[PDB]
């Protein structure tokens, strides 16, 4: 009836996704076998006798991390033809995913779309999950999306890039791919949020005080705030808030729609014994600079707009005196052209915790998503990259010679050169 | 039930026949004495194929021993597996057409055609209605050349109606036994080419090079060699003694072989063929199994059949295996060696898949192939005859015993049209 | 009273029946020896004391299918004289099976099938089961064809085909064997279906995900398809149908009546966990085109008639909403002068297992049988292939030696050739 439909492309995309479904199947009680011993109806599907299914597509061309699923605990969870493997790996090249092997592997990728979104019409929308940073991540991404917008039109499209950092790369060719596949998410998608590697580490370290975490503890964390966003559709609430509306509420023109997250508490079992956590302080650690999951410094930008979403035992009365607070702090300062830039939204189940995960089972939660025109930073730090790196020709033969011409480049560079202008004249 | 009489003739066919009664009575279970042990009811249940009751207990070989001469046939009577056959199947020759085929033809053979006519007829009319003939001969010798196609001709024309299958060795190509194997030859092809029904050709050249470089062994004798082709010959009757999920007779396989009457000469291979060394390292798989099928190194005729196009072949595979995988590797190989077969036949492959496997093995194949790569054995030996008959050489010991002048030539004609007909569809 | 006769003819036949003949026994409920401990009397005879013998005939003239089958589980649960056997093979060859080796078969044949079908007057007709690219398959067919017709004049005579493939054959003169049946089953079967050995290959290897499927696994996917058919006549269901009316509803025209099959759902046990089965869908995989059981692509082609048999727990609502949504897809084509392209038929008894096959229990299944114009490419490319045969005279020796006239050949390619231009003739 109402559903969404859930694309994982790349490495990062899938090891995200296998945390988001884990909590998702947790969430609504639900086996690894997939039978429970119509909340549910808006991700996983109705198979016979009480199996449900997840509405969900696992795409790489490299197989070691789609049969490393394939075989774990949750085998029978999955459809075995949801799970979508290719041969040989795009290797850090947006022209391998995009031109070279990509397109042997879309053809099958949209038939599975197509089958699962022919179930029921008023399908909510597509949530793709992918790495900026990677090869098929942006390659196979970003062809994925021109056939999706050219069959899927009216139908709404977020992305979750897990952006590049601005110190830490695990990648030396990344600069290349990311602004490759900046220029080319710009006319596909109609909400991206950006989520970053050292931002997700140095929450880790001083919320939930863990000097070593790994790639599944940022997943958890990443799992949480996609459930408390896809909150309003699978439960009742108080005031609740549908997909379409996120895009209404933040977007002010078609070209801004780069948004970050931040999401509050995340505290571990030994901190949650000693905190109240009020709706008026679980909201202003909301907006702190340093809880915010995408490293990108607010205090030298302007909001333009934010969307609150509140989970759990939180009353009207308190979200109305927590965000006056929040306006009339001066640290925190608003575009003039928009007024009241907030969107509220409040969810009565409260958030689910993995057991043997890291968070504590906390009573409340806000997650948190804002538009800014800070976002002009994390351009011009690619943008100074880019230009070292592109100056005397570098890495552009592995491009070149695999199948794109010389000259998308240039026209990446000029697209990124005029969405900075683009940030700059509105913030004016 | 469907019966075939053996004959066995000269000293080459008594002793690869020899090792082939080994390998089938191992094959369905009967001891030298004669007497059945093994306990299994697909061993017994088509025995009347090759064997006949004696009414105590005890299962006798429809095979006629005939040579000319008397040292050869002890040998094999005097050996394991020798007390099987009937003693009144033995038909001796005293004085011996010495490697002549005129003599073996025309005047020796001829006082023991009659008794050896006798002795096929009282075991082929013994029994209800008769499936075939299978022959196993020389045709470099005297008695293997000369009188054993004789008897073709002569059991033809009784006959007429039922097939005869003919296992001859051909002369080697590059080095010879028996000086005059060009006369022997060309002079048994051309009434073998209208006297026999499916012809399968064997080259001991051909067997030396499978037991150097695939088999590795160091010293192999007329022991294992004989062991090589008898391995493939009970391969091609497989179907008739045992059940099969894709069954294919003698007679199946000759209508799917053969477009036109006059080309009848077949390739014989066998797989697996591994080393003792090489035994525990390989795998056997059907697309394994016809790759080693379909190689020049595995064919026992040294002809290169890359050098010319499979008119047709069949493979007929023994084991518990998939029918997909006998279907799509025959589409494998006619897709990737799509210059080897040729283009007005389509589908040129045959397959066939019976049960049981040869024992010791999980799985076999033997290939039967009609190539136009024979023509290079056929004009090898016609320049080799037209050599020696253009001076005369060794011509009186066929001439002083009434054979003439002109069925030389005449024999000459009948094997040159042959390699031309073969190049017509080439 | 109301009774059907089979007949198999040749070792396709024969193996063929040995697994339609296994599901009987158990859908039935009749043990191996034949007394279980009035529905199955359209198959069954009873024969005293609660004895039942199947309605059968087996013919082949090698003895070596049948021997088996004498001396395998079910020695006796067919009468001896219903397994007829010959004494040498027809080897690959029409004319051997026709005219030579023909003649002293068919009359023990005969005596076998007036004493089976003289018990209960108002039979409904004979089920031939026969290989067309075999010798005494196609050979015998023709002759046994002919003699039915003569006696049992104003009778149905459906055939089930095991015709070749497109690519894999696995014997040569099987363009000679092709047309000269399809000559003789022109004028002498009264419903054929076309059955192919590489499309069940690939419906094994797609939906049951066995890669290396024997004979067998073809077989039992073959009697589903027929119990299906015949389980109207069995069993009582909300909408019956018997054989009589497949005529009525499928022929338009009296050359033409060759039939496709498809079968849906035939999901294993991993696959019969996750999916619901719902009339919706089960018909939805049952147009698929690469579900189709001939290797025959129904795309380029118009559907003349179309026969769905429902059998299970399906409510004749589902029906009438699953047909509704095929009529409105646009990617089937049917022809324009037939409007009510479709004939709708529930029974209540769901399909039956056997135990230890590779099938799971399914609780509603459909059957398929499509009378459709996209059978031009399946005996066109034949024709081209016995062109290239009969171009010089290739294994016509064989025939024609052998006691059939040269000239044979050309009438039945004539024949061939009108049936062509007939379905060209009427898909405009």
């Amino acid at each position: 009836m109402r559903e969404v439909i859930s694309i994982h492309v790349g490495q990062a995309g899938i090891q995200i996704g296998n945390a988001c479904w884990e909590l998702f199947c947790l969430e609504h009680g639900i086996q690894p076998d997939g039978q429970m011993p119509d909340a549910f109806n808006t991700f996983f599907s109705e198979t016979g006798a009480g199996k449900h299914v997840p509405r969900c597509v696992f795409l790489d061309l490299e197989p070691t991390v789609v049969d490393e699923v394939r075989t774990g605990t949750y085998r029978h969870l999955f459809h075995p033809e949801q799970l979508i493997s290719g041969k040989e790996d795009a290797a850090n090249n947006f022209a391998r995913g995009h031109y070279t092997i990509g397109k042997e592997i879309v053809d099958l990728s949209l038939d599975r779309i197509r089958k699962l979104a022919d179930n029921c019409t008023g399908l909510q929308g597509f949530l793709m999950f992918n790495a900026v940073g990677g090869g098929t991540g942006s390659g196979l991404g970003c062809l994925l999306l021109e056939r999706l917008s050219v069959d899927y039109g009216k139908k709404s499209k977020l992305n979750f890039c897990s952006w590049p950092s601005p110190q830490v790369s695990t990648a030396v060719v990344e600069p290349y791919n990311s602004v490759l596949s900046t220029h080319s998410l710009l006319e596909h998608t109609d909400v991206a949020v950006m989520l970053d590697n050292e931002a997700i580490y140095d929450i880790c370290r001083r919320n939930l005080d863990i000097e070593r975490p790994t790639y599944t503890n940022l997943n958890r964390l990443i799992a949480q705030v996609i459930s408390s966003l896809t909150a309003s559709l699978r439960f009742d609430g108080a005031l609740n808030v549908d997909v379409t509306e996120f895009q209404t509420n933040l977007v002010p023109y078609p070209r801004i729609h780069f948004m970050l997250s931040s999401y509050a508490p995340i505290i571990s079992a030994e901190k949650a014994y000693h905190e109240q956590l009020s709706v008026a302080e679980i909201t202003n650690s909301a907006f702190e600079p340093a809880s915010m999951m995408a490293k990108c410094d607010p205090r030298h930008g302007k909001y333009m707009a934010c969307c609150l979403m509140y989970r759990g035992d939180v009353v009207p009365k308190d979200v109305n005196a927590a965000v006056a607070t929040i306006k009339t702090k001066r640290t925190i300062q608003f575009v003039d052209w928009c007024p009241t830039g907030f969107k509220c939204g409040i969810n009565y189940q409260p958030p689910t915790v993995v057991p043997g995960g890291d968070l504590a089972k906390v009573m409340r939660a806000v997650c948190m998503i804002s538009n800014s025109t800070a976002i002009a930073e994390v351009f011009s730090r690619m943008d100074h990259k880019f230009d070292l790196m592109y100056a005397k020709r570098a890495f552009v033969h592995w491009y070149v010679g695999e199948g794109m011409e010389e000259g998308e480049f240039s026209e990446a560079r000029e697209d990124l050169a005029a969405l900075e202008k683009d940030y700059e004249e509105v913030g004016i | 039930m469907r019966e075939i009489v053996h004959v066995q003739g000269g000293q080459c066919g008594n002793q690869i026949g020899a090792k082939f009664w080994e390998v089938i009575s191992d094959e369905h279970g009967i001891d030298p004495t004669g007497t059945y042990c093994g306990d299994s009811d697909l061993q017994l249940e088509r025995i009347n194929v090759f064997y006949n009751e004696a009414t105590g207990g005890r299962f006798v070989p429809r095979a006629i021993l005939m040579d000319l001469e008397p040292g050869t046939m002890d040998s094999v009577r005097a050996g394991p597996f020798g007390q099987l056959f009937r003693p009144d199947n033995f038909v001796f020759g005293q004085t011996g057409a010495g490697n002549n085929w005129a003599k073996g033809h025309y005047t020796e053979g001829a006082e023991l055609i009659d008794s050896v006519l006798d002795v096929v007829r009282k075991e082929a009319e013994g029994c209800d209605c008769l499936q075939g003939f299978q022959i196993t001969h020389s045709l470099g010798g005297g008695t293997g050349s000369g009188m054993g196609t004789l008897l073709i001709s002569k059991v033809r024309e009784e006959y007429p109606d039922r097939i005869m299958e003919t296992f001859s060795v051909f002369p080697s190509p590059k080095v010879s036994d028996t000086v005059v194997e060009p006369y022997n030859a060309t002079l048994s092809v051309h009434q073998l080419v209208e006297n026999a029904d499916e012809v399968q050709v064997i080259d001991n050249e051909a067997l030396y090079d499978i037991c150097f470089r695939t088999l590795k062994l160091t010293t192999p004798t007329y022991g294992d060699l004989n062991h090589l082709v008898s391995a493939a010959m009970s391969g091609v009757t497989c179907c008739l003694r045992f059940p099969g999920q894709l069954n294919s007779d003698l007679r199946k396989l000759a209508v799917n072989l053969i477009p036109f009457p006059r080309l009848h000469f077949f390739l014989i291979g066998f797989a697996p063929l591994t080393s003792r060394g090489s035994q525990q390292y390989r795998a056997l798989s059907v697309p394994e199994l016809t790759q080693q099928m379909f190689d020049a190194k595995n064919m026992m005729c040294a002809s290169d059949p890359r050098h010319g196009r499979y008119l047709t072949a069949s493979a007929m595979f023994r084991g518990r295996m998939s029918t997909k995988e006998v279907d799509e590797q025959m589409l494998n190989v006619q897709n990737k060696n799509s210059s080897y077969f040729v283009e007005w036949i389509p589908n040129n492959m045959k397959s066939s898949v019976c049960d049981i496997p040869p024992k010791g093995l999980k799985m076999s194949v033997t290939f039967v192939g009609n190539s136009t790569a024979i023509q290079e054995m056929f004009k090898r030996v016609s320049d080799q005859f037209t050599a020696m008959f253009r001076r005369k050489a060794f011509l009186h010991w066929y001439t002083g015993e009434g054979m003439d002048e002109m069925e030389f030539t005449e024999a000459e004609s009948n094997m040159n049209d042959l390699v031309s007909e073969y190049q017509q569809y080439q």
